């Protein structure tokens, strides 16, 4: 459960992390520049849902909406 | 007055033509809360009150035939009101492509031969199309034979006729081989590694071709049908979406990456078989659970190579439906024309590459793979035009790959 | 449940809005942007930031989570 | 050399003083992989790399009594290597605020009872040249405290109070008085401080703020308070005492201690309302917020630095705020040494008219709501916590005066009530 641009890009890095790509490899799967990678682990506030979406096509993923762990 | 809208016996909503025609649409709360739940059209999402939007006259108006004529004739048949969606689906609203069904608020070799039995236009447009409903009917058959449904159960196979000729004001094209056509290029398509539907030739001799969008029940006992809508629906549309509009669509698909690599691909293929009829129309995608969707099967696909030469065209007269880069021409169009076009598409230009390269390595094990696996029947000069036209083309791509 | 574009996303969104009917005031007033923001949103996803988008989630009492029936 | 850094028996990865003395560290892959999975702090978020900035450091040194002269007794109690964060903690670094448990590499009791009987936890409150209370015939009791008040921490289960031992977690935060600050320009009574923030707790949870539970505990001569930690609880089957993640201001936003303040200057108001924009309960936590903000104000505290807020850690990296803790009013010092209400500033500003406020006298209603504004809180919700102090802070306070215990100094009730019951007549006034 994820609540801020923040914590988003967080977990997304880690998802490109423990795929090994790169994120040029990133870049290049999805045709956009490394820099727009960059700026949204850096800083997505800014981000347009577009952008997000093309990033998460290519790592794979897809995302719901919503609305046991002992801590 | 109103047609309640089922999918599969399963309930979505209702459609009202209102008292000055007005065409309008409301989701069932039960729809909207069924583990089924979709849009009915990615043009009309999942909503609560009256959708009033031009989109739902255009839905509806793009499940009927196109045809002006084919549409009088429902009206003549069946003593329609007129030729407005709501009415001539009060009529016929009943198996349509994918799965929406419409209900007011309340066989034997020679009967076949005889069963299917029924062209000018006005522009200058060098139409060369297998969309078209006058010449296509859904049959229905698992077993060895054809047979008309009818109630509420659905077709398995559309069958098509040939076009015949054709006569525009400044040319005659003669498509009275289409089915023979159309054969081909599936298997071309197929053997390309394109997904299209399996077709058979029957014999009067027609296409029959296995729907995408109908399968049987699990316990194997009911043929579905699976929602699936044309591009023109997508948009909301009756201009027209090309390249980017299709390609920007198909990064939101379930299978983005696939989708648009096929369907990029897929105007290198029409390119190389001179396949001019690739209009928005022409496109689909299934709507999942959720209103996700994916690409269907390519289809309706026929070369006008075919037509061209002799009492036929010129090949200066071919354009793509959706041009490049801006490019239509298809004679004038080269691997670097693609590649801009990739390019302004941010398309990775190294896809674009593995297109045009295993195009290059491909072609001719395809057409010979092809043409080992046609009828004895088949018409020579349906084989000769494609595939001399094909290579020669395709030596295009030999130049650079 | 799965969801693949801002599109997808705007209207499942505009759908939780409803079936709580809230109205799009009621809602940028919870969180303090304007009412335009909110309609720019659901009828123009493509360019919303990912900042306002969870605020708009917020508003609608939703988190979202990243993922990997016979018709 | 390297830290295992554990959580609740989950280990979550090492850190590693460098050959050089820098700090970095590094999560385990298993602890990527885990269902309980969650950054150690926000600001060193969840990788598969080293990490080394300065985030790191700051982490840990937060962990940590904020004066060199607790800290210089640490290390003479257990000889440690020195007096940096990573040598401090390889000797205290078993509990700590939040969840994080330290053991040197090479190289203990899960639950380990071992109680107290009153003289002796006369002398364990009376410690001070002693760090923590941490005894000198006393190995396994091994605890780190934040802050700079003198304090300790105790389990407890039922009626007896003991000394934890082991990787075993404590209950209880134990404070001691301040006394008699004398700042360079001032000299403040703080000699009272258990009752004062006894006090202000009981208020502060009058007003249904979210606050720990307090009691004020007396060994001989000694009176102390003892507050319940929001940062453990008992498992379901009452059978383990777990140790909750949860971080302050500071390391949430990698900065150290001591630029604290917003005077020197650490985040206030509007950084920390856009962070609880994130938060699992973003509109609660940002009203509550607002809401303490208020409380302060009327409360006369001086010193809610961002150091004194914190967020739990919940898996997969999501947060909300703790309740509030450490507590002071100012209040109780006016009067005999010079200083005035006149004298006394918010440690976050306000919006003013152009630049902040943040003299308490100064302060009306209407500079709250123009930060509301600013801060897109919306002002309806801002009426409704002015007015809802306006209505029941006369009542709250009488409420609070008789669940008092009897022996409770007078002077301190009486400083805080009437300089409560004053500013608020700027509410009642409009409310
Ligand atoms: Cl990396
Ligand atoms: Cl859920
Ligand atoms: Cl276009
Ligand atoms: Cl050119
Ligand atoms: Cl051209
Ligand atoms: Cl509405
Ligand atoms: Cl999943
Ligand atoms: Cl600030
Ligand atoms: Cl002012
Ligand atoms: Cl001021
Ligand atoms: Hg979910
Ligand atoms: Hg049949
Ligand atoms: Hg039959
Ligand atoms: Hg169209
Ligand atoms: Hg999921
Ligand atoms: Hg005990
Ligand atoms: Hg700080």
């Amino acid at each position: 459960k994820i609540y801020s641009p923040t914590q988003l890009a967080n977990a997304m890095k880690l998802v490109r992390q423990q795929n090994g790509w790169t994120q040029s490899e990133l870049a290049k799967k999805i045709g956009i520049k490394q820099a727009t990678i960059s700026n949204f682990e850096n800083n997505p506030d800014n981000t347009t849902l577009t952008t997000f979406f093309k990033i998460l096509q290519s790592l794979e993923l897809s995302m719901t909406l919503c609305d046991n762990l002992e801590w | 007055p109103k047609l309640v809208t089922w999918m599969n016996n399963q309930r979505v909503g209702e459609l009202t033509k209102l008292a000055n025609g007005a065409h309008t649409f409301k989701y069932a709360p039960e729809w909207l809360a069924s583990r089924y739940a979709r849009p009915l059209s990615l043009s009309l999402p999942l909503q609560r009150g009256n959708i009033t939007s031009d989109a739902v006259f255009n839905f509806f108006d793009n499940l009927l035939p196109d045809s002006p004529i084919v549409r009088d004739r429902i009206v003549k048949r069946y003593h329609a009101k007129s030729r407005q969606p709501f009415d001539l689906l009060s009529e016929i609203g009943r198996d349509s492509v994918g799965a929406v069904t419409l209900i007011p608020e309340d066989l034997t070799e020679a009967r076949l031969e005889e069963v299917l039995t029924a062209m000018i236009r006005e522009e200058n447009d060098f139409r060369i199309s297998v969309a078209g409903a006058q010449e296509k009917t859904a049959l229905l058959r698992i077993g060895n034979d054809w047979c008309i449904p009818k109630g509420i159960t659905p077709t398995t196979h559309i069958i098509k006729l040939p076009i015949g000729e054709i006569r525009q004001p400044n040319a005659t094209l003669d498509l009275s081989q289409s089915v023979d056509n159309e054969y081909y290029c599936l298997l071309l398509a197929k053997e390309l590694g394109l997904n299209v539907p399996d077709a058979e030739i029957i014999k009067v001799r027609a296409l029959a071709v296995e729907r995408f969008d109908r399968r049987w029940n699990a316990e194997r006992t009911v043929l579905l049908r699976l929602p699936q809508e044309d591009m023109c629906q997508t948009f909301g549309l009756p201009g027209g979406p090309g390249i980017a509009r299709i390609m920007a669509f198909l990064m939101g698909s379930s299978e983005a990456l696939k989708d648009r690599y096929d369907f990029m691909k897929f105007q290198v293929f029409q390119w190389l078989i001179g396949a001019t009829d690739g209009h928005a129309k022409n496109f689909s995608v299934f709507i999942q659970a959720g209103g996700s969707y994916r690409l269907t099967p390519f289809y309706d696909i026929i070369s006008a190579f075919p037509v061209l030469g002799g009492t036929g065209i010129h090949i200066s007269d071919l354009k793509l439906a959706m041009g490049l880069n801006k490019k239509t021409a298809i004679d004038k169009i080269y691997p670097r024309h693609f590649l801009a076009t990739a390019k302004v598409l941010r398309f990775p230009e190294v896809q674009m590459h593995e297109i045009l390269s295993d195009f290059a390595r491909m072609i001719p094990a395809a057409l010979d793979n092809v043409k080992t696996s046609l009828p004895t029947d088949f018409p020579e000069n349906v084989v000769t035009a494609v595939e001399s036209n094909v290579l020669r083309l395709h030596g295009r791509l030999s130049r650079e790959y």
